[PDB]
RNA sequence: GGGCGAAGCCAGAGGAAACUCUGGUGGAGGUCCGUAGCGGUCCUGACGUGCAAAUCGGUCGUCCGACCUGGGUAUAGGGGC
RNA sequence: UCGGCCGAUCGAAAGGGAGUCGGGUUCAGAUCCCCGAAUCCGGAGUGGCGGAGAUGGGCGCCGCGAGGCGUCCAGUGCGGUAACGCGACCGAUCCCGGAGAAGCCGGCGGGAGCCCCGGGGAGAGUUCUCUUUUCUUUGUGAAGGGCAGGGCGCCCUGGAAUGGGUUCGCCCCGAGAGAGGGGCCCGUGCCUUGGAAAGCGUCGCGGUUCCGGCGGCGUCCGGUGAGCUCUCGCUGGCCCUUGAAAAUCCGGGGGAGAGGGUGUAAAUCUCGCGCCGGGCCGUACCCAUAUCCGCAGCAGGUCUCCAAGGUGAACAGCCUCUGGCAUGUUGGAACAAUGUAGGUAAGGGAAGUCGGCAAGCCGGAUCCGUAACUUCGGGAUAAGGAUUGGCUCUAAGGGCUGGGUCGGUCGCGGCCGGCGCCUAGCAGCCGACUUAGAACUGGUGCGGACCAGGGGAAUCCGACUGUUUAAUUAAAACAAAGCAUCGCGA
């Protein structure tokens, strides 16, 4: 697995041609966004829910959005 | 506090092998087991790593000497000779 | 032993196939003069010939 | 409640002991923890300047 | 600094096997504070029923499995134990309740 | 798991020196007591149509070494070892 | 033109040898199936995408400046004094080196697992009285990133005797100590992605004759150590003993060559991501007082790994927990002789017997005290003597922090300073065991079971340790070091 830092990096993760899905994860303290590409699963963690919330509907479209809750 | 009168070194040989052959044994085995001055880097730490070969911690030179001693005084002798037989045979 | 070689393993294979019951109508037949399949092998009883 | 009292001091006695002195409380050992804690000592001592170098190395030889 | 435990006798008052009143009047005499019992060490713990509800407030640190390891003297005083039985029911609060055959 | 405590080293004391004495440290050895292991002393014990075509009980020897042991190899009959 | 594996081939399911882990699942298989996370090797000719190489200066011009045009010249990366670092970082034949690749033993130190202690939960046990009690349980794989921690015979400054640093021991230093500042390696520890969604513990609700069902809550905080077991490291000792090889992989030296004419460029790339593939054979179970060998479900034999609590020196013996079992190919009833195994015995104490055979005595620990003889090492636990319980105390043996003389002031708090003498060292907190001494006390009993040397004086033989007739002889026999002799210059 990778942990991807900031905002921007998991975009274009997410826009890649060999990105399966995304899984949203809702902790208590934080978000984890999981994008499953073909050699490791990048996973996002988000603190607040604010830009949780705006990344979710900024998600790329025809790709899995799988919650996990 | 000096705890043995005289075996020394071949105490650990308990009472077994012989007196003379303790005592034989007895300046062969320090001799062994010393550390000599290197001639090389001048500290005392050429030791045998095997028998015949005489090796320093400090500056890593290994040297072919005698079995028991760093030298032995057949071979000091024959040096002398050789060195001695060189300079008759140049002039 | 579990490590075992492929042709110990087919070997072991027929032996097995081979150490069963006649069937019941074989004793049906004419002229059957068969009572009992007098090859049979037990693991404890004989060994096998490896 | 049998360790609470040998902690005071019950069960060791003369007839409670099966092993050496030695075998109960090694001198090697013994002689490790008072090593480190002089050495400790002499150390925190001379970089407070308690004890100067000169001091302290007649101290660590005794 | 405040603990605020829970007791709960519903099903056996209602049944009438036993009392609340006379469980309270078990346990201000029983628990111990500082290793005293009697007088809740200086009146520190305090405590209180709502008929069927006995709550257990305090100023020190005081341990939740105290009150269920008293429940369970009382319950064996009364010879309560083989029917009745002390379930923690969620955080700060025991709750007793019927073996389920 | 314990015992003994070799060389090396530290401190103190006595000495003109040579050096000596005391207390520690250190941890050597085909070293000791003794497990597991290996072996097999005595009971001339048990058994002796046995549990066993050589086993069992207690007692024993050794247990850092010429130590114990698996597997792989080599040596074959007047030959091997 | 270059090209010696100088020799086929076989030889290890314990040596060498890249890279898979966690959860679930069966009547019986799982590191192989399912789920989820990775990873190694190989391939990509038509080149898969990025990134690197690699895209800057000079001069004429235009242009208010900025910036645009032409020409010329570079450009096989960069940083640090250094150790060395950064994501790549052209390069053949050839050469050099490394890893693979190394004994046994000792003593320390780091880390983990287990054990122990103090609390917080959840569930059980006891409650005749006591017991805030006793018991159970209280997770985070590989692979990445970061940080501890450990190690360094690595670098820079500097130059040390009044020598100093330092270990349990040692050991180290003008061939560069101490001190200050750095660098590297390992990182199995912690945090993080994995990750809670899973697992587990409890409390419930539905049913799909047999749900990876649904749901609530929890999965917490600390402290200890000559503890035990693995592992990592450091430093020693021993050897007339010096403790594999080869596949395989890598680094360096060298520079034959290759690449482009300033282009949104080339050769090239051990950097990031993406695409495809990994065939063959083994895999159940037993592994032993019943799955093997001994004619057998035979008291024999048969190679290993893991390893809890108490007592205790202890992997001893004895009792217990997890796990396992049914007493070893039968039961019942009696309690004769004789037996086998185990005890006791008044008085005497080897009178028994070939012979103290067998049994018995002694035994641990502490404090004393120990002879002849001797190869000076030993003898030696010589011999001999005293003590040993329980309970209540008293001393002694450690580790962590903080020691200010104060508003002269504002980042009831902070930068400098007029502002003071712990300097015979204090104050608080925490913590193991161990030793010594004392009182009291029991029908003198206390290593209370278990564990656990009888001793001395001599003679013979063999020096010792070692070995030996598997199945009647373990010895004085053999061996041994030591001594001596003999042959031999290929
Ligand atoms: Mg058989
Ligand atoms: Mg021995
Ligand atoms: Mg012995
Ligand atoms: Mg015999
Ligand atoms: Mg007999
Ligand atoms: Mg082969
Ligand atoms: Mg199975
Ligand atoms: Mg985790
Ligand atoms: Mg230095
Ligand atoms: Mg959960
Ligand atoms: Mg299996
Ligand atoms: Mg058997
Ligand atoms: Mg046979
Ligand atoms: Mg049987
Ligand atoms: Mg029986
Ligand atoms: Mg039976
Ligand atoms: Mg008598
Ligand atoms: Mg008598
Ligand atoms: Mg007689
Ligand atoms: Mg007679
Ligand atoms: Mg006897
Ligand atoms: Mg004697
Ligand atoms: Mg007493
Ligand atoms: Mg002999
Ligand atoms: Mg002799
Ligand atoms: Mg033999
Ligand atoms: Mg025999
Ligand atoms: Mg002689
Ligand atoms: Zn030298």
């Amino acid at each position: 697995p990778r942990k991807i830092e900031e905002i921007k990096d998991f975009l274009l993760t997410a826009r890649r041609k060999d990105a399966k899905s995304v899984k949203i994860k809702k902790n208590k303290d934080n978000v984890k966004f999981k994008v499953r590409c073909s050699r490791y699963l990048y996973t996002l963690v988000i603190t607040d829910k604010e830009k949780a919330e705006k990344l979710k509907q900024s998600l790329p479209p025809g790709l899995a959005v799988k919650e996990l809750k | 506090a000096k705890r043995t009168k005289k075996v020394g070194i071949v105490g650990k040989y308990g009472t077994r092998y012989g007196a003379s052959l303790r005592k034989m044994v007895k300046k062969i085995e320090i001799s062994q087991h010393a550390k000599y001055t290197c001639s090389f880097c001048g500290k005392t730490k050429m030791k045998r790593r095997a028998v015949g070969i005489w090796h320093c911690g400090s500056c890593m030179k290994t040297v072919a000497g005698g079995a028991w001693t760093y030298n032995t005084t057949s071979a000091v002798t024959v040096k002398s000779a050789i060195r001695r037989l060189k300079e008759l045979k140049d002039q | 032993s579990s490590h075992k070689t492929f042709r110990i393993k087919r070997f072991l294979a027929k032996k097995q196939k081979q150490n069963r019951p006649i069937p019941q109508w074989i004793r049906m037949k004419t002229g059957n003069k068969i009572r009992y399949n007098s090859k049979r092998r037990h693991w404890r009883r004989t060994k096998l010939g490896l | 409640k049998n360790t609470l009292a040998r902690r005071k001091g019950r069960h060791m006695g003369i007839g409670k002991r099966k092993g050496t002195a030695n075998a109960r409380m090694p001198e090697k050992v013994t002689w490790m923890r008072r090593m480190r804690i002089l050495r400790r000592l002499l150390r925190r001592y001379r970089e407070s300047k308690k004890i100067d170098r000169h001091m302290y190395h007649s101290l660590y030889l005794k | 600094q405040v603990l605020k435990f829970t007791l709960d006798c519903t099903h056996p008052v209602e049944d009438g096997i036993m009392d609340a009143a006379n469980f309270e009047q078990f346990l201000q005499e029983r628990i111990k504070v500082n290793g005293k019992a009697g007088n809740l060490g200086g009146g520190v713990v305090t405590i209180e029923r709502s008929k069927s509800k006995i709550t257990v407030t305090s100023e020190v640190p005081f341990s939740k499995r105290y009150l269920k390891y008293l429940t369970k003297k009382y319950l064996k005083k009364n010879n309560l134990r083989d029917w009745l039985r002390v379930v923690a029911n969620s955080k700060e609060s025991y709750e007793l309740r019927y073996f389920q055959i």
